[PDB]
């Protein structure tokens, strides 16, 4: 004779889960098969007492209570869902009992406090998040959004990821639910411009979100969406009454979606401990059915019913000393505590090792959907950090997105040949210039030189060449400077043209002043009056470069586009309240401008010694005036542009500066040549 | 005689914090056994009731029910459950040993589902009938506009999600909703950001003050500021200065434990001679506000289980669990249940109850109550000379915005149009001086006609000042959107002609110092002037000015905003800088012309030296009006006072100064 052992269990058959089909006859085959060999228990008999539950917590307290205080007497408890483990894994602790369910998967279980004495081994849903990662991680994106239906796993489950993705360097973005209205949820994602995605919900919140999603065109290229695999294939060419969309329209939305799973049969073909094969099990047990293994409930979930009774027995044998249980002593249940926690075996379904929070871990499985059919992409063991690619993934685009369109940015700079030409015609210039000046000054002591001013001449000639010198620094900028070297430029410009400009125009101008005053001569006093216009125009400068200087300014203006933006910047080397500056410089300088003009037409006619070239003077004048005037609003309206700025600013110097040179010295050669 | 057994569950121990509820009503369960046992009402039978203790805790609560259902007798109905996780519990496995429950302490909105609990009736009402009342408050007081603050849990958000539910059918509109989980005073900031003085509150006793400090913070409270929140704390929660000053003006709202009515209940009792009888019936036991629902809980029960035993006798004893009849008969006995109690009259709609809730007010001290809405009648009771507030008015939710348009004051206009009429009368007698003594030498040898040309622009001149005046609801709307054109006309005009003739002067004496004559400066004068005229006549006849309103400023109990119109078009810097341009440009040149003639000159003409004088006061005039306009724009009396200044100052100096002389002359020779 052999000293029964009984055990009490919870199937449910109708619900919102009917596992219970398929689990018993497994546990039966298990429980036979396990008192026939005679090796593991040899005077302990196994027994099973069974109830009904529908997966509702109304009926299973009704039950336990008519299993729990009726003899015989039980050891250990079973229950399958996840709404009616809980209850009884708060309640035994008063009982001393130890609970092993088979088809729960809920984060809440994996507390210790609360739950002291539960095992199962259906893993939990915590068990995708890491697969998600370190795919995140392997192909750079850093920036995610998500959406979930309202329920507790859901949402748990998307707790654990934060926690998960916020401690390698990751960051979310959105976080939107829903009950049944799935359109202002996905309608709002446009808003935002959200183009990774992971979606939580079961089947009919996908065939309408997905309808939603295909009017408000959220697929192409840019988009990826994460899901869950146990959704059965053909899940979107089936009739949706309560649904606008068709079959082709929706089959273009949920084309390249991944999708996780996990894996519970062995998908090799080696031997485990009963000495059997999948291949030996599946068939063996689908010969015990009454419906099709296709039309019933929880088959794919037998396994872990099978893989679970062993671990039972075999942490039994040990301990051998059972007949005399009492539900008051807690020693007898702590040994068996100590013997289920130090499991390892291969089983149907693998290696089944218990963690500290009672679930086990597994290998996980990954596919892609690839023309209406799913195609294995890789596996993963989150235990040993491994992986098993394949080398089979497919992108439209030859490769993935990224999380966001990088913006890149351009430089504008000029054509970097109206330069060359411009800057050659500035030497001419400075050859007529030395030319002219040396011309000058070799005759020194004739009367027709000694009566018109040669100093001042001569001084006009070095204000030209200095103003034609400053033209080289203003079109040199980007190609030939970088962003150290370039406030050197714009002190030289302003020094160099600021210094000709009223060098020349000094004489130009004081000549005809102290001339139209005698018509109304010392040569000391003329020296007094061109000196204090500099002077003053040097002090000016002097103190908009102590209290004001440049040092640059960027400019962002319109981003043109080529998933890459471009946006170019330009570069004025300007100051804070330039306008100011400039208006006063140059109202300063129009005030006399427009003065020596009319002072020029009116000693047209006078005649007097040393002041010969007078008309000259005045013809050079006339000539100047409106260049400076036209150029100087054009320049300052055209600060957006980068060529015209040059042209109006590069020609209206150069053409004064050439009409000046040879007016006022052209017929002193054309005379003492032909007159010797 | 044969017992009748009824089963209880509530907490006994006192290591559990809510034993007090367990403790602190018995005495009233005692009392009203006492009295149905001496009434004799139960012929036969008698009542026994039984205790069983949970200790709040769910593993510790089953195993009471499942020994109860072993050892103990056959009961016929359960009978209380405080806390909620276990009652939760206990409500769905009913149906199937067919049982019925009564609650008095569970005020969890969840047991309301009747797909799940359908074998559940209680009195003390829900937490969600507080919306209802608060409804009826804010209807009465004529408010609108709300804001609701959130707490992060599920025992408020239960409320929460059923207040958005209630006002469809008002016209109460959600303005703002701010949750918070540890940090409140972000929310606050983002509330009173949003200019709201409507608060409703959910959160418990804690983040009542941290709220109340970071709204201090954010000087989110006075007399336009309401607050509501729960009211079922305990005193002395705040347990400074400013704080206090930030709370008071609160109302809290809870249920009514024990009604002030006077009436003959079915006890053959009032609520005054009960609460005597108990508060001498306990000595140490605590006091706890659900003793009136657990007395009432007794006669309920009896009412029913005789009203049952009736319809038995006319087809009790051995009841096993497996009878369907009895308890589908007990049931339909329970919803047909109406009298007065204690606590008001007893009726079910669908378990929940239907009570009278209460408002409460804090006066610097502690809360008052103010008003009971009942719930079966749907009216609302109010008591005066209690509630106050901190104004003399309900505050409303919202601001007054006014409209000022900051227009002139007039005790200075007058001033300046009487002053106006000087120079006219001036312009005047001067004219008719000149004009008489059209034949001496004196007026012969000087210009004939550049004077009265002169004194006509002086006149036209005059009058812009009168025409810059009208404004700020002077005139009529129509009328101010067709004054500028003429304005502008006369003024333009009136600068034209004077300076054109003492500039023309002075360059016929220029010329002839160098090397008809009287027609010669009509014709440079009357071109001088057609360069306006058509330059006017371009800008009349593309695009007018039309009058803009602008509005800038917060005054603050009305706030006000003020309001100016600016007569001016969109392309207004080109017209302004090319006519001021070309304008300075003359006056320069001329003024040139006069310093270089100073002291040469031409006979025949003896005004030289003063319309020398004359335009170099008109340009530095000119130059200053001109530099003032743009600075002193946004005061508008200003302004025109100073600008008013200048004009006559320039247009009166130039004919003293020109006429005085020849006059003085001949009134001396
Ligand atoms: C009326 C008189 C006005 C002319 C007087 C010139 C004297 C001093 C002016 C100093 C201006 C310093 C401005 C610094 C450079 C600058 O801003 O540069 C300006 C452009 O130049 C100007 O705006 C001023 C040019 C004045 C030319 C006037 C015509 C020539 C008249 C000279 C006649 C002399 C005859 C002698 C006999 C723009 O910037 P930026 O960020 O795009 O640069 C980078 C450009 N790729
Ligand atoms: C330097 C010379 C400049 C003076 C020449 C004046 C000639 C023509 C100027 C025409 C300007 C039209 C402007 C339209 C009115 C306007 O904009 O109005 C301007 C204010 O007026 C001005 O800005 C211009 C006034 C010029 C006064 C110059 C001083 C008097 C000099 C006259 C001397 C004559 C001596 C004769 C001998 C502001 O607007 P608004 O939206 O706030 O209005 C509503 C205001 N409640
Ligand atoms: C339960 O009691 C309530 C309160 O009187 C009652 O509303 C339920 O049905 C009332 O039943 C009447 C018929 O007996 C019916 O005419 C009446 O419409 C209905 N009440 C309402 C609001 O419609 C009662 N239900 C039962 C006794 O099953
Ligand atoms: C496990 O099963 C295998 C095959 O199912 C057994 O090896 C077979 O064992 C039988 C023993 O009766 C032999 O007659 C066959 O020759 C074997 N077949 C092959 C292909 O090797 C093995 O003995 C079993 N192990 C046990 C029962 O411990
Ligand atoms: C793999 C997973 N295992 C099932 C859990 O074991 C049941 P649960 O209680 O944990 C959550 C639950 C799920 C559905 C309906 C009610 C409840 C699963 C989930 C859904 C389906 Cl459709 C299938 Cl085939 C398999
Ligand atoms: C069961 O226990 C016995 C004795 O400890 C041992 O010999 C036997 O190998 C065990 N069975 C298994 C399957 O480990
Ligand atoms: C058994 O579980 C305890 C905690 O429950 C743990 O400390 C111990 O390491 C486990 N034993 C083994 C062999 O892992
Ligand atoms: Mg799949």
């Amino acid at each position: 004779e052999r000293r029964a052992v009984y055990i009490g269990a919870l199937f449910p058959m109708s619900g919102g889960w009917p596992g219970g089909q398929a689990c018993q006859p497994a546990v039966e085959m298990a429980l036979e098969d396990v008192n026939s060999r005679r090796d593991i228990l040899p005077d302990y008999e196994l027994k099973l007492i069974h109830h009904d539950s529908k997966c509702d917590p109304g009926q299973a307290t009704k039950y336990l209570y008519e299993l729990l205080y009726n003899d015989p007497i039980k050891i250990i408890l079973m229950p399958g869902c996840s709404s009616v483990s809980t209850l009884v894994a708060e309640a035994a602790r008063m009982w001393n009992l130890i609970v092993l369910s088979y088809g729960s998967s809920s984060p809440a279980l994996s507390n210790r406090q609360r739950f002291p004495t539960f095992f199962r081994t259906h893993p939990s849903a915590t068990l995708h998040n890491p697969t998600r990662v370190k795919l995140f991680e392997k192909w750079g994106w850093k920036k995610i959004a998500t959406i979930q239906q309202t329920t507790e796993v859901f949402t748990s489950t998307l707790d654990d990821l934060e926690e998960r993705v916020k401690e390698a360097g990751i960051e979310i973005t959105f976080r939107q639910s829903f009950f049944s209205d799935p359109a202002v949820p996905v309608k709002n994602l446009k808003r935002q411009d959200a183009r990774i995605i992971v979606g939580l919900f079961y089947e009919t919140e996908a065939r309408k979100v997905f309808c939603e999603v295909y009017k408000e065109r959220l697929f192409g290229k840019k988009y990826v969406w994460f899901l869950i695999g146990w959704y059965a294939d053909n899940w979107f060419k089936i009739y949706d009454p309560s649904i606008n969309c068709t079959v082709d329209e929706m089959t273009e939305a949920v084309e390249g979606h991944i999708t996780t799973e996990i894996v519970m049969l062995n998908p090799a073909n080696t031997r485990s401990i009963s000495n059997m094969t999948s291949q030996e099990f599946v068939e063996k047990l689908t010969k015990r059915l009454k419906r099709h293994p296709e039309e019933t409930g929880g088959f794919q979930e037998a396994p872990l019913a099978y893989d679970a009774i062993w671990a039972l027995a075999l942490a039994l044998n040990k301990t051998s000393r059972l007949e005399d249980f009492n539900y008051n002593n807690q020693t007898i249940t702590d040994q068996i505590y100590r013997a289920m926690n130090s499991s390892s075996f291969e089983g149907v379904s693998g290696h089944v090792v218990f963690d500290a929070s009672g679930s086990r871990m597994a290998w996980t499985l990954i596919e892609q959907l690839q023309g209406g059919s799913y195609k294995k992409i890789g596996y993963y063991d989150s235990t040993k950090d491994d992986l098993s690619w394949s080398k089979t993934d497919k992108w439209i685009g030859g490769s993935p997105p990224a999380d966001q369109t990088l913006v890149i940015k351009t430089f504008r700079f000029l054509s970097q040949k109206l330069f060359i030409s411009v800057s050659v015609l500035s030497s001419l210039g400075i050859v007529l210039a030395v030319v002219c000046l040396s011309f000058n000054i070799y005759n020194s002591h004739v009367r027709y030189i000694q009566n018109s001013q040669p100093n001042l001449n001569n001084l006009t000639a070095v204000g030209c060449s200095l103003a034609l010198a400053a033209v080289f620094p203003l079109g040199l900028d980007g190609y030939h400077i970088g962003r150290n070297q370039f406030p050197f430029v714009c002190q030289a410009r302003l020094w160099l043209l600021g210094l000709g400009f009223s060098l020349g125009y000094g004489s130009m101008f004081t000549k005809i002043w102290w001339v139209h005053t005698v018509f109304t001569l010392e040569p000391w006093k003329l020296y007094a009056t061109v000196g204090l216009l500099v002077g003053m125009d040097v002090l000016t400068l002097a103190i908009w470069q102590i209290v004001d200087p440049l040092h640059r300014t960027i400019e962002t203006f319109a981003k043109e586009e080529p998933d890459v933006s471009i946006l170019p910047q330009l570069e004025h080397c300007s100051s804070r309240k330039m306008n100011t500056w400039l208006g006063i410089f140059y109202g300063y300088k129009g005030l006399l401008l427009l003065l020596g003009i009319f002072l020029a037409y009116e000693t047209k006619s006078v005649s007097t010694e040393k002041i010969n070239d007078h008309r000259a003077v005045g013809m050079a004048i006339y000539n100047v005036a409106v260049l400076c005037l036209i150029t100087a609003p054009v320049t300052m309206i055209l600060s957006s542009q980068q060529d015209a700025a040059f042209a109006f600013a590069s020609l209206a110097i150069v053409f004064s500066s050439y009409i000046t040179l040879v007016v006022l010295f052209v017929p002193k050669m054309r005379r003492l040549i032909t007159r010797g | 005689s044969p017992p009748l057994s009824i089963m209880g569950l509530m907490p006994l121990t006192k290591e559990v914090a809510k034993g007090s509820i367990g403790r602190g009503v018995l005495p009233a369960v005692e009392l009203a056994i006492e009295q149905i046992r001496n009434e004799s009402l139960l012929r036969p039978y008698f009542l026994d009731l039984r205790l069983y203790d949970t200790e709040c805790d769910n593993a510790k609560g089953l195993k009471a029910f499942y020994d109860a259902i072993k050892y103990g007798p056959n009961h016929l109905m359960v009978f209380g459950g405080v806390c909620p996780s276990v009652t939760s519990i206990i409500a769905e496995s009913l149906q199937g040993w067919n049982l019925v429950q009564l609650s008095f302490a569970a005020t969890t909105p969840v047991l309301a589902d009747k797909k799940k609990y359908p074998y559940f009736f209680r009195t003390v009402p829900s937490d969600n009938a507080v919306n209802p009342a608060i409804l009826k408050l804010l209807k009465h007081y004529q408010w609108k506009r709300v804001g609701t603050l959130t707490q992060d849990v599920q025992r408020f958000s239960e409320v929460r999600n059923d207040l958005t539910g209630v006002l469809y059918g008002e016209d109460i509109e959600i303005s703002d909703t701010e949750s918070f989980s540890n940090d409140p005073c972000t929310s606050v900031k983002k509330l009173k950001g949003n200019d709201v003085r409507i608060i409703l509150g959910q959160f418990d006793q804690n983040m009542a003050a941290k709220v109340f400090c970071c709204a201090y913070e954010e000087n989110m409270y006075g007399s336009k500021y309401q607050w509501i929140i729960p009211g079922w704390y305990e005193p002395s929660w705040w347990e400074r200065k400013n704080l206090l000053a930030a709370m008071e003006g609160y109302i809290g709202v809870d249920f009514e434990p024990l009604s002030s009515k006077q009436i003959k209940t079915i006890s053959g009792k009032t609520p005054q001679q009960y609460e005597r009888e108990y508060n001498n019936k306990r000595s140490g036991v605590g006091p706890s506000k659900f003793h009136g629902y657990a007395y009432d809980g007794i006669w309920v029960i009896a009412k029913t289980l005789q009203r049952a035993m009736e319809t038995l006798h006319a087809s009790i004893q051995d009841f096993n669990y497996t009878d369907h009849t009895l308890g589908r008969i007990i049931l339909n006995a329970m919803n047909e249940t109406n009298f007065f109690g204690v606590t008001g009259q007893v009726v079910f709609r669908n378990g929940e109850r239907m009570g009278t809730i209460k408002f409460t007010q804090f006066q610097d001290s502690r809360e008052v109550k103010v008003g009971e809405y009942n719930a079966v009648a749907d009216t609302l009771e109010i008591i005066n000379d209690t509630i106050r507030f901190q104004g003399s008015e309900p505050p409303k939710d919202k601001t007054i915005i006014l409209e000022q348009l900051r227009k002139i004051s007039l005790p200075l206009y007058s001033i300046l149009s009487a002053l106006t009429i000087l120079g006219m009368i001036m312009a005047s007698a001067f004219l008719f001086f000149n004009i008489k003594n059209r034949n001496q030498k004196l007026i012969k040898m000087s210009s004939p006609y550049m004077n009265n040309l002169i004194i006509l622009g002086g006149m036209l001149s005059y009058a812009s000042i009168f025409l810059f005046g009208l404004d700020g609801s002077f005139v009529s709307e129509k009328t101010f959107e067709t004054l500028c054109t003429v304005r502008t006309w006369i003024l333009t005009v009136g600068y034209t002609t004077a300076f054109g003739a003492m500039f023309a002067k002075t360059w016929r004496v220029h010329a002839i110092f160098k090397n008809i004559k009287d027609q010669k400066l009509l014709v440079i004068v009357g071109g001088m002037l057609l360069i306006d005229l058509c330059i006017l006549i371009c800008w009349q006849a593309v695009d007018p000015l039309r009058r803009t309103v602008e509005k800038y400023s917060m005054e603050p109990d009305i706030s006000i905003r003020p309001l100016l119109e600016h007569c001016e078009n969109t392309h207004m810097t080109i017209w302004l800088g090319i006519v001021y341009a070309y304008k300075g440009l003359l006056m320069l040149f001329g003024c040139f012309l006069a310093w270089e003639t100073r002291n040469v000159s031409i006979p025949a003409l003896n005004d030289s030296k003063y319309i020398g004088m004359s335009v170099y006061n008109v340009g530095i005039m000119c130059i200053i009006g001109a530099a003032v306009s743009f600075l002193t724009r946004d005061q508008p009396n200003v302004q025109f006072c100073i600008v008013a200044l200048v004009i006559i100052f320039c247009s009166t100096i130039t004919l003293c100064l020109v006429f005085v002389p020849k006059l003085i002359t001949l009134r001396t020779n």
